[PDB]
C-alpha cells in the first residue's frame, strides 16, 4: 500500500512543479487525512470527509498539474472535468453522474496496463514452455523430480537460448487453438493469448471498481465560471444549477454504472479556478462547505520560468536534448539562454495575453524550429544554444507583437 | 429633478500619486441632503486610486468590473481602462451613464468615460464632477506655480478647496487619497 508522509508528497511535487509550496502542502495535507482515517474503526470510518480542496488562482502556473501528479504518486485515478460542459448554453444535456463513471473508464486502462510488467515477465517464461515443447516434445511420461525437467535442457535450453537469435520457421502449437502459422509472428501473438490465462475475472473489476472507490480524485476546473456574482459573468442562475447537481458527488451518493456500482462518498475533489469574475464566497453554501482546504497560487517568475526550464526532472529542455540527441545531435542551453528563453516567455506573456507557464512550451518549439528540422543533417554535430542565439531567432518575434498574437 | 455629481480631483506630482473629492451631496436645484460621502476608492492592494463621480451602485458598480480587468491583466492600466470602456460603452444601463471614472497608478492617469472615450492628460492632472473645472483650473495653477512650493497631496487638497469657493455644488469636507 502507498500513504507517504505529508512532507514525502511535498517532495516528489517539487520534483516537477516548481514552487507554489502552499498549494502542494494543502494537496498533501488532505492526502494523509485520507490516509488517517481508514486507520480508525467503523463509527469514524464513515463519519469522516475527504477534505476536498479549493484551489484560487491565476491560469498556468499548476492548479491541474498540482493534481494531476499528486494523483499519479497517489498511484490514484483520475479525472478532470471542465465545469463549463455541464453547462450546455447551447442546451443539449448534461448529466454529471456521468463524472464519475469516466472515472472508472481510466480505472481499468489503468487496472490493465499496470498489470502487463507486473504479469508480463510472470509470462515470458510461460510462452517458451509452448515453444520448446514443439521444436523438442518432453518424450511421454514425466518421473517427477522436477530435476529431469532442466533436463530435456540437454538440447532443450540450447534451444531457449536460441530462441533470441535465430526465429521465422513453421511451427504449430497447443476455444484452444490447432492453427499452423510461424515462428515471430506466434511469438507476438502466445503473450496476448497468454495474458489471458493471467486470471481476468471479477478481479480486473472488483478491484478496479475498488480503485475508483478506494479512491482517486477528480478536479472540477473552473468551477467558479459556475457561480453567480452578476454583469459580465452572469447569463442566469442557469449556472447556479450545476453547483447544484454536482453537490451529490461530492456531497455523498452512489452512481450508476458499467463496470459496477460505484459509491462517490470517499472520492476526493479538487475544485480549481481563477474567481476574478467571483468569489468562492460566492458557491452555493452547500458546495462552499465541502470545499474545506482552500488555498491560494501565485504567477510565476520569469525565474519560475528559468527553474520550470530546468528543474522539473521531466524537464522540457531535456525533452530537447534527447529528443534533438537520436538525430545525431548533442544540444546543451546555456545558464544564459535558459534566461532568454524564460525573458521572452515573459516579455511576450505581458503584451499579448498571458497564458502561464505555458508560452515556455510555444516560445520553444519555436527556437528549435531551425535546428528541430534541420537536425538529420547535423549527423554528430554539436550546438550551443545561448543568449546570442536565442535573440537571434526571437527578439523580433516578441517584437513584433501582432505577430506573437498569431504565432506564440 | 437629480443628484449633482460629487468633485473630485486626482493629480500626479513630483512622483506622488493623489486624488481628492468633495462630499456635498446637492440634490435637487438646489437642496442639499448630506455634507460627507466617500467616492474615492483604494483598489487593488492600494495599487490605483480610482473615484468616480456618481451614484455609489453605479459607482461600486463600475469600480469592480475595473478591479476584474486590472487582475484580468496583470497592472496595465491603459489595458484595463479600456476593455472597460468597451464593456461600459455596450452596456444598456451604464452607456447612458453621465459621470467619467478617474482611475491612476503609481505611473500615470486616466480619464474613463461612459462614452468609451479613454484620456490621458498631458500634464498629470484629471478631474471629474461638479466643480470639476474650478478644482482644474485650481489644479494646473498651483503645479505650473508651486510646484516647488507643494505637494502631490496637498495641491490636490486644494484644488477641492479652492472649488467650494467658487463652486455651488462643492463643499469644503474634502477625502484625500495618495499611494505610496
Ligand atoms: N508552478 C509550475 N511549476 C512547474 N510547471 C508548471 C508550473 N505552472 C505551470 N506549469 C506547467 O505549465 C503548464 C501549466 O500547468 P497547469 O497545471 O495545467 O496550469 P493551471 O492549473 O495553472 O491552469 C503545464 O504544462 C504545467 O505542467
Amino acid at each position: 500500500m502507498s500513504e507517504m508522509t505529508p512532507r514525502e508528497i511535498v517532495s516528489e511535487l517539487d520534483k516537477h512543479i516548481i514552487g507554489q509550496d502552499n498549494a502542494k502542502r494543502s494537496v498533501a495535507i488532505a492526502l494523509r487525512n485520507r490516509w488517517r482515517r481508514m486507520q480508525l474503526n467503523e463509527e469514524l470510518r464513515h463519519e469522516v470527509t475527504p477534505k476536498n480542496i479549493l484551489m484560487i488562482g491565476p491560469t498556468g502556473v499548476g492548479k491541474t498539474e498540482i493534481a494531476r501528479r499528486l494523483a499519479k504518486l497517489a498511484n490514484a485515478p483520475f479525472i478532470k472535468v471542465e465545469a463549463t460542459k455541464f453547462t450546455e448554453v447551447g442546451y443539449v444535456g448534461k448529466e454529471v453522474d456521468s463524472i464519475i463513471r469516466d472515472l472508472t473508464d481510466a480505472a481499468v486502462k489503468m487496472v490493465r496496463v499496470q498489470a502487463i510488467e507486473k504479469n508480463r515477465y510472470r509470462a515470458e517464461e510461460l510462452a517458451e514452455e509452448r515453444i520448446l515443447d514443439v521444436l523438442i516434445p518432453p518424450a511421454k511420461n514425466n518421473w517427477g523430480q522436477t530435476e529431469q525437467q532442466q533436463e530435456p535442457s540437454a538440447a532443450r535450453q540450447a534451444f531457449r537460448k536460441k530462441l533470441r537469435e535465430g526465429q521465422l520457421d513453421d511451427k504449430e502449437i497447443e476455444k484452444q487453438k490447432a492453427r499452423k502459422l510461424k515462428i515471430k509472428d506466434a511469438m507476438k501473438l502466445l503473450i496476448e493469448e497468454e495474458a489471458a490465462k493471467l486470471v481476468n475475472p471479477e478481479e480486473l473489476k472488483q478491484d478496479a471498481i475498488d480503485a475508483v472507490e478506494q479512491h482517486g480524485i477528480v478536479f472540477i476546473d473552473e468551477i467558479d465560471k459556475i457561480c453567480k456574482r452578476g454583469e459580465s459573468s452572469g447569463p442566469d442562475v442557469s449556472r447556479e444549477g450545476v453547483q447544484r447537481d454536482l453537490l451529490p458527488l461530492v456531497e455523498g451518493c452512489t452512481v450508476s454504472t458499467k463496470h459496477g456500482m460505484v459509491k462517490t462518498d470517499h472520492i476526493l475533489f479538487i475544485a480549481s479556478g481563477a474567481f476574478q469574475i467571483a468569489k468562492p464566497s460566492d458557491l452555493i453554501p452547500e458546495l462552499q462547505g465541502r470545499l474545506p482546504i482552500r488555498v491560494e497560487l501565485q504567477a510565476l517568475t520569469t525565474s519560475d520560468f528559468e527553474r520550470i526550464l530546468t528543474e522539473p526532472n521531466a524537464s522540457i529542455t531535456v525533452q530537447y536534448k534527447a529528443l534533438m540527441a537520436t538525430e545525431g545531435v548533442n544540444i546543451e542551453f546555456t545558464d544564459s539562454g535558459i534566461k532568454r528563453i524564460a525573458e521572452a516567455a515573459w516579455q511576450v506573456n505581458e503584451s499579448t495575453e498571458n497564458i502561464g507557464a505555458r508560452r515556455l512550451h510555444t516560445v520553444l518549439e519555436r527556437l528549435m524550429e531551425e535546428i528541430s528540422y534541420d537536425a538529420s543533417d547535423l549527423s554528430g554535430q554539436n550546438i550551443t544554444i545561448d543568449a546570442d542565439y536565442v535573440s537571434k531567432h526571437l527578439d523580433a518575434l516578441v517584437a513584433d507583437e501582432d505577430l506573437s498574437r498569431f504565432i506564440l | 429633478s437629480s443628484f449633482h455629481a460629487t468633485t473630485i480631483f486626482a493629480v500626479q506630482h513630483k512622483g506622488r500619486s493623489a486624488m481628492s473629492g468633495d462630499g456635498q451631496v446637492t440634490f435637487g436645484q438646489a437642496v442639499v441632503m448630506k455634507h460627507t460621502a466617500r467616492k474615492v476608492r483604494k483598489l487593488f492592494n492600494g495599487k490605483v486610486l480610482a473615484g468616480f463621480a456618481g451614484s455609489v451602485a453605479d459607482a461600486f458598480t463600475l469600480f469592480e468590473k475595473f478591479e476584474a480587468k486590472l487582475e484580468e491583466y496583470n497592472g496595465n492600466l491603459k489595458r484595463a481602462a479600456v476593455e472597460l470602456a468597451k464593456e461600459w460603452r455596450s452596456d444598456k444601463v451604464l452607456r447612458k451613464l453621465e459621470a467619467m471614472l478617474i482611475v491612476m497608478n503609481q505611473d500615470t492617469l486616466l480619464l474613463v468615460s461612459g462614452t468609451g472615450e479613454v484620456i490621458e492628460p498631458d500634464d498629470g492632472i484629471l478631474a471629474i464632477g461638479s466643480g470639476g473645472n474650478y478644482a482644474l483650473a485650481a489644479g494646473r495653477a498651483l503645479k505650473k506655480h508651486a510646484g516647488e512650493s507643494m505637494s502631490a497631496s496637498e495641491i490636490a487638497r486644494a484644488a477641492l478647496e479652492t472649488a467650494g469657493e467658487i463652486c455651488v455644488y462643492t463643499n469644503d469636507q474634502i477625502i484625500l487619497e495618495e499611494l505610496e
